[PDB]
């Protein structure tokens, strides 16, 4: 695989949205880090599929809502980043307020 | 010009009367003071303040600092004031107001070409913390303990081997060497403790010339009245302090032989409620005495629902304990009491208690140690309202109260304030930095010896610092010569004076130790309560002038399953 | 409950008090925009910003600190400086002064 | 004897005539020559050539090399041949034929016992890559850089503090030393940039006997004409390199007034094109001068669909500026140009755009260097055809002209090519071996000084190095000691002079920088174009003698979504 | 007082006569003796012996050992016994009966206030293996190996490069010294090969001179009669020792051809069973030879269903043979016999195959020598039954065999049996822990020097030790200049008087090797075996006086599924 | 996400978890390494889910019986121990005989 230290590391935001994924299934409010890693893993993907920097920024918020968070954590987190390899390169996709 | 005081808090964080909140606690602290002139503050970015001609001036290195860190708000023992901060060779240079005085007012931290900035604006600034119950079981501690916002640990160990499992003690001259030469590759300072632990001092004095700052006395070599009247006689000599774990088994005597043996000499109790260890059940009633210096352990702290019940096997482990022996178990059960339990968080709240500590792997958690502290500050806040020394409408109080418990008072207790503990000028530039949502938990960047050594880090091949992962990732201040530029090894003054350094060939700054024997209760920044307590022989009730001290079990805490993800 | 929120007191904070102050009617004429920070030395602006440069020497404006105005081509506009403190002395920006005033 | 050409390849690698696809790009490279004699290829293995009295001789190792690089692909600035590569001592010694004199025709290249061998047949060699626009935000950047292909760092920082984040220095003596001492640790040949924002020239003097090998000059700290002017006067007295960010602002003048400020000097003009800052709108009419070495940072190379949508946040987080404040988001709008982004492709492919960088984590991407810059060749390509220069049916020229945009180029500019920047003999032996599949994207071996310092690696405890899972991971060239041996610190005259290696105890070789004022475009290998070029200040087009200069914006592109599992 | 046998194992250990089964396999120990006096065994924790003027005396530290291991059931080549050991100054000091001669009788090990305590009652302690099979491909297999419990690795290399990817060669001065350096960071002992291919004598004196301790004859750079003579004069002039890979494809002779170019010199023959290199089919022939001392790597130990099937691929790729070349795979199928692979694990349970070791990376498993070797103990035992040395109802003596394959043979065979090798007083304390159901796969504690340098660490946080997840983590014995302090770094005579340590800067212990030309078959421990053995050229059956040796591939094995994730 | 090293330490657990999860769904006897981690796994959810210390000491045991478990193994284990953040902060979880 040849795999380079970003992708290693990627590898360990995948996991953490493993993570993540699980207790949203069962039911659970989601906390700090576990929406972040949910949120941008969900990015990440996006990119694989092909959508565009545009698209992404928008479908983004819409990845989890205030009822499925802990309280405070929307606040917590103003916005995300995350970058990922797009059909036309490594680029960066910010979500601002991404939980409403 | 006016603007707005919101406005103004988004800019360049709150000031004078402006209340904020600890992470998720119920606690807030108000600005007391701010140290700026309204319209001059120094801003650092595109277009703003800190630019050649007008917030950085023209002077030579020699006339400015290395680093500035800007709109700062300030927590420690002394106070909570906004005020930008100048470090320069690695020290503490001043609290003031920076900026260039070619033209502008009250600067009194100059910043020049030479000088870095740090956007502290909206930030709490804190020193580093200071752990004095560190079991070296394993090197990754050091890591853990940085990440949490420790800067200093002071404990004993050579690795995991059962006696370092048990207690803080690098044993002998060999051992002492070895450890002294490994701490050069730990982004933290350190001080190691001998085993304190015999009745012949000169095998004594050649741990603390071979280079420990304190020696440990720990109920599991044999803490009896002749090897505490040792080591406190060597201790009294060469200017180290002495850490107790005493008799559990009350086998040689009871709480009050052993603080006869002790004989109103300084020392340092681990430890001090017993679950971690010390004479059953009534250990607690040291922090009454003028002499001895009390700290709590971590696994106690605060008290809560599931506390009792995962202390037993962890009691067992710890000490090589067999479950299958009656005797074994039934000493483990005599040191796990709710009462003695419930009542620590009280004393602690009070001031009788005046430092928190990890007790490392060994029935206590590395990284818990600050995090810990504002918890049961949280519940006593919760439980008991405002304390007596509370003025206005705000925690200032309790915060300096506790914040001095893992600061200041740590650093007086090993003769090390000359050093680090605060925030004050000419000490080591060890400060951590927190956004308000993290405060305690998670720190934006931790400073050693005036470079950043450790801080959450995004993506390496991103265009920003920030993209995801973001975790934590040693930086500069944690590289070869950096560290040790960056970092303090603390000999005892023999040590010092026979070469030891130069022997070993240790590469990272030489502390010394000094004013060991001198430190008593009195001394401990607002925490110098000697209350009149008892214990209930049978049924441990914990008295203070006959009120009775409890407390209420949490079933939910702050600074818990918000912030962590597993 | 929000995690590390402020409670900022309400009010008004004015900003650089005690300092002579002037107004100054500023005119971009040149074809590209031009920003000015809240303490470069106004008098040594761009040269393509029209005023009474005399008047503006030993001024920066006057506006909350970090902050800063803009001038897009051929906009007019009226400004207001706070003179400098400290000892006075201007170093830098376009080499016209390097010293004291 | 004979054998067929196809048998041939599969052998030795291609020779003489044969073609090889870079990557999945459309570029086609062409073998112009190869130095062997046809049937005396050294080839290592079992009953192989190299074996004692055939291949290998009897010579002592003052007499051979200590490694050899067998039947490489050479691709560098002045030609794509197929030959032996031998370095002795950590430097390149020779390429021609390799093998034993005893026996063999032809022989430049003696293999003895003391000669150690790489197999290079079927794969590409080039020259390490060199990075001249570093952020040092964290340490981790030099192993993805150096995984990259890029061997080489230069530029400035102190770890994740404000002003590193935007601007490439390292300011002041202290700050300076302890990055030096750092550098040690990292894998990578490193040379430092001071902060060069002061209108004093004492600051900057000292900053330069401290040890950097450069001053950056970033409107964040003030790009005036004032700070400018001492700049480069310090420059033509210390034999240094100034790197400029203008004045996006135009608060001191325009771009005119800050070329008039420069007076004719050399200077090196960071990110060109403006996004990354610079006059808006007409930076990128720096290229037109003699006496400026233009280069662009990588987040705009190639002009893509999602290159415009992706900027402005990556512009306010590196800057610190404020979404909320009007100014400040309007200041970030003004550096985003279809318009320049668009043109900068096509002056890279006429080559008046000489050098490629990353501008790491601050607006820039440290692993992406080689790789955005052949995307840019393969778009150039795909677009305007073949070069006026190229001859023959293959993109030789073209290939030449950018793969001399990140190694001779960076190196002339800031004049360390007498150490490194191209394969040739006398340099530090940097290379890199890439799979004709993975060119430029994912390299086979990494070799520092003749040390393979990082490579892929698989399973540890597997029967042979390649199964999986296969990752970089740090070789024995990246090793305490062995690291000190194989990578240089490049320090300015001044510093190597007054002993600041010695006062500081660094461990590395080290190299000095020269050559930094007499460098102008016309020295920059195949990228010395100097257009007569304009911007309209409403439109923002850009005009090359009138005529329009554009591109497409690209769809898809080559080493991206083929060889990256994120 | 009494008790039972039962609560007594449980408490202290097993003691004599009680039987122990190794890991999951067949194989039993019983303890033969015990060197205590029951009621005086010294044990640790609270409330237990180790504690001052009980179980701990008043010596200063000159007078006391710096380390015990309590109750420890020694396994080594002299016996299965059970004792308490003592290590001072990084040196086993004794094995015998530890405490305080104050109240204590037949105390031989003193413990005092400078003794740190490791508790092993219920372990099994070995000497740390010695793999003298290694390519230094990577050097990540340092922690691999030491994390199987081998302390010493003797072998060549450079890094991934392809002459090291198939011999074990660091080729010439450069690289022998580079590699010296690099050798400081590894926390293993280390030994180097250069390239003892040639026919000067004058370019091998020079590595040796250089560093290496030995010469590796590999018939990659041709295994010759010339080379190898060659390479044995420079041997028996310089007391270094010769490994031997040899010319498998009968070019130069067959192997009566090598052995009387061998002429009767001490040699040392790399995996003699042939599937990893040698004269086809008969390489194995050697192992009757006094002058010989023989080696199998590990892939082929023991004979499994699998075994056939997985070499033609690894032997391709670890030669850099061509599949598609008729010739190179004739020569690779010529190596894989099931005759000689069946055998060779009757011939190490003989005695006849004195060593084992790994070949790692270029077919041989660097995780794996010591797993493997009980892996052929265990399904010997289950094919041959006892051993005709064996006494009483356990396997002992084929327990002793074995260990000594990995341990003390290898070290002799080496020149470096004065300082590591097996468990007797004066060698470097080199040790490894086992829990008896994890034996000879996972250890408790790797022991390098006196210092624990590697061990299974749980939760960094956690308030014990032992909670998930658990894995091997390094400790203070691998950091900086601990470990220098710790381990030992091998050179020749000649590089030790020409001052090669000092001219390097080598930071490591050094120790020199000694009597390698003197050792012979006769030497090595429990496998001195010379059988009049021969292999039939056409059908390549082994026979010992004219008996079949043969053996049945396993399907299952232990050691394997039960305790590995992957 | 700001994970510290213990939290990036548990995403080993989790995923070492995940693997005996899948080989026990296929109906294998699980080994020494896969049943301690999916036990260990077990309980750092049950710590999320909020239940008490004491209910987890108690339904640890009941996780794998010794029929889903290869001979020796439940030998290999006399007890599992594991933190996790508990509503009320870290505390551990000592599960003895875990496998019966
Ligand atoms: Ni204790
Ligand atoms: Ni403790
Ligand atoms: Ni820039
Ligand atoms: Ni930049
Ligand atoms: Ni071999
Ligand atoms: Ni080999």
């Amino acid at each position: 695989m040849e795999l380079t230290p970003r992708e290693k590391d990627k590898l360990l935001l995948f996991t953490a949205a493993l993570v993540a994924e699980r207790r949203l299934a069962r039911g659970l409010k989601l906390n700090y880090p576990e929406s972040v890693a949910l949120i941008s893993a969900f990015i990440m993907e996006g990119a694989r599929d092909g959508k565009s920097v545009a698209s992404l920024m928008e479908e983004g918020r819409h990845v989890l809502t205030r009822e499925q968070v802990m309280e405070g954590v929307p606040e917590m987190i103003p916005d995300i980043q995350v970058e990922a390899t797009f059909p036309d390169g490594s680029k960066l996709v910010t979500v601002h307020n991404p939980i409403i | 010009s006016n603007i707005s005081r919101q406005a103004y808090a988004d800019m360049f964080g709150p000031t004078v009367g402006d209340k904020v909140r600890l992470a998720d606690t119920e606690l807030w602290i108000e600005v007391e003071d701010d140290l700026t002139t309204y319209g001059e503050e120094v801003k650092f970015g595109g277009g703003k303040v800190i630019r050649d001609g007008m917030g950085q001036g023209q002077m030579l290195a020699a006339d400015c600092v290395d680093l500035v860190l800007t709109n700062a708000l300030i927590v420690d023992h002394w106070g909570i004031v906004k005020a930008d901060i100048g470090v320069k060779d690695g020290r503490i240079f001043a609290i003031g107001k920076a900026g260039n005085p070619d033209i502008q007012p009250n600067v009194t931290i100059p910043i020049g070409a030479a000088t870095e900035v740090i956007a502290a604006e909206g930030k709490i600034v804190t020193a580093g913390g200071i752990d004095t119950h560190i079991h070296w079981i394993c090197p990754q501690q050091a890591e853990e303990a940085l990440v949490s916002g420790v800067t200093t640990m002071v404990g004993g160990g050579t690795g995991p081997a059962a006696g370092t499992h048990a207690t803080t003690c690098t044993p002998g001259p060999w051992y002492i060497s070895r450890m002294l030469q490994a701490a050069d590759s730990l982004p933290v300072n350190i001080g190691l403790l001998g085993k304190g632990n015999v009745s012949q001092p000169d095998a004594l004095r050649e741990q603390v010339a071979a280079g420990v700052i304190g020696l440990k006395i720990n109920e599991d070599w044999g803490a009896t009245p002749a090897a505490i009247d040792c080591a406190l006689t060597v201790a009294d000599e060469m200017d180290i302090q002495v850490a107790l774990h005493s008799d559990t088994l009350n086998e040689s005597g009871f709480v009050e032989d052993t603080l006869a043996a002790i004989g109103g000499r300084t020392i340092h109790t681990f430890h001090t409620e017993g679950a971690g260890g010390g004479h059953a059940p009534d250990i607690i009633t040291a922090c009454a005495h003028p002499n001895i210096l009390p700290s709590s352990t971590n696994p106690t702290l605060p008290y809560t629902l599931n506390t009792i019940d995962e202390h037993l096997d962890m009691l067992m482990v710890c000490h090589h304990l067999d479950p299958d022996i009656a005797e074994d178990v039934a000493f483990a059960e005599s040191r796990i009491r709710r009462e003695t339990i419930a009542a620590e968080d009280v004393l602690h709240d009070l001031g009788a208690f005046s430092l928190t500590s990890s007790d490392s792997q060994a029935m206590g958690r590395v990284g818990e140690v600050i995090l810990r502290t504002w918890q049961v500050a949280h519940r006593m806040k919760v439980q008991r309202g405002a304390l007596a020394e509370e003025t206005g409408d705000n925690d200032n109080f309790r915060v300096k109260r506790y914040i001095a418990k893992y600061t200041i008072n740590p650093a007086l207790t090993h003769g090390i304030a000359h050093e680090v503990g605060s925030i004050e000028v000419g000490k080591l530039a060890d400060l951590v930095v927190w956004s308000p949502a993290f405060f305690g938990v998670k720190p934006a960047t931790v400073i050693k010896g005036g470079m950043i050594a450790i801080a959450p880090m995004g993506d390496i091949n991103a265009s920003i610092p920030t993209p995801q992962p973001v975790h934590y990732r040693p930086m500069f201040g944690a590289l070869g010569s950096a560290r040790h530029h960056c970092r303090l090894t603390f000999l005892s003054q023999a040590a010092a004076a026979n070469g030891v350094a130069e022997r070993l060939n240790l590469r990272s700054a030489i502390a010394v130790v000094k004013g060991c024997r001198t430190v008593q209760k009195a001394d401990m920044v607002h925490n110098s309560l000697q209350p009149n307590i008892t214990v209930d022989a049978q049924t441990y009730e914990v008295r203070v002038d006959g009120e009775l001290i409890t407390s209420e079990p949490a079933d939910v805490l702050p600074m818990a399953q918000r912030y962590f993800l597993f | 409950m929000i995690p590390g929120e402020y409670h900022v007191k309400p009010g008004q904070i004015a900003l650089n008090t005690g300092r002579a102050t002037c107004r100054v009617v500023v005119e971009n004429h040149g074809d590209r925009p031009i920003q000015v920070g809240s303490h470069y030395h106004f008098a040594e602006v761009n040269p393509a910003l029209k005023f009474d440069r005399q008047q503006a020497a030993g001024y920066r404006l006057n506006i909350p600190a970090g902050t800063a105005v803009r001038f897009e081509p051929g906009q007019k506009r009226e400004v207001e400086l706070v003179a400098f403190a400290g000892h006075r002395a201007v170093f830098g920006f376009r080499g016209e002064v390097m010293g004291p005033l």
